[PDB]
């Protein structure tokens, strides 16, 4: 799964975790995940 | 009281059917004793442990 | 108020909607412990401490 988001709102990415984007957009279901990888390049953004 | 032994055996399935029914009341480490509350008040994440 | 001083209100006799304010982001962290937020609007209780 490929999206980029603010590092603000990274924590929200996880299994059964909660936030207004992490619960309307994308939210992990709550079992097993994979992984998560998230870098940081808000340099490219904007 | 003659019939001592009867009535033994009465008080004895009594009793255990009645601290089996008491043992509902135990919270046995949980937030509250009865399930629909912790059912009611929580995600299922926790509400699962 | 300040830290020390934590300025307590009671909070009592009301209709009370968590979900708005939880809906508006200006909150930055929400935790809730030992509740859960979604379900926090369907919960009855005697009073609430801010």
């Amino acid at each position: 799964d490929s999206f980029v988001i603010r590092g603000d709102e990274v924590r929200q990415i996880a299994p059964g975790q909660t936030g207004k984007i992490a619960d309307y957009n994308y939210k992990l279901p709550d079992d097993f995940t994979g992984c998560v990888i998230a870098w940081n390049s808000n340099n490219l953004d904007s | 009281s003659a019939l001592g032994k009867l009535q033994d055996v009465v008080n004895q399935n009594a009793q255990a059917l009645n601290t089996l029914v008491k043992q509902l009341s135990s919270n046995f480490g949980a937030i509250s004793s009865v399930l629909n509350d912790i059912l009611s008040r929580l995600d299922p994440p926790e509400a699962e442990v | 108020a300040s830290v020390y001083a934590w300025n307590r209100k009671r909070i009592s006799n009301c209709v009370a909607d968590y979900s708005v304010l939880y809906n508006s982001a200006s909150f930055s962290t929400f935790k809730c412990y030992g509740v859960s937020p979604t379900k926090l609007n369907d919960l009855c209780f005697t009073n609430v401490y801010a």
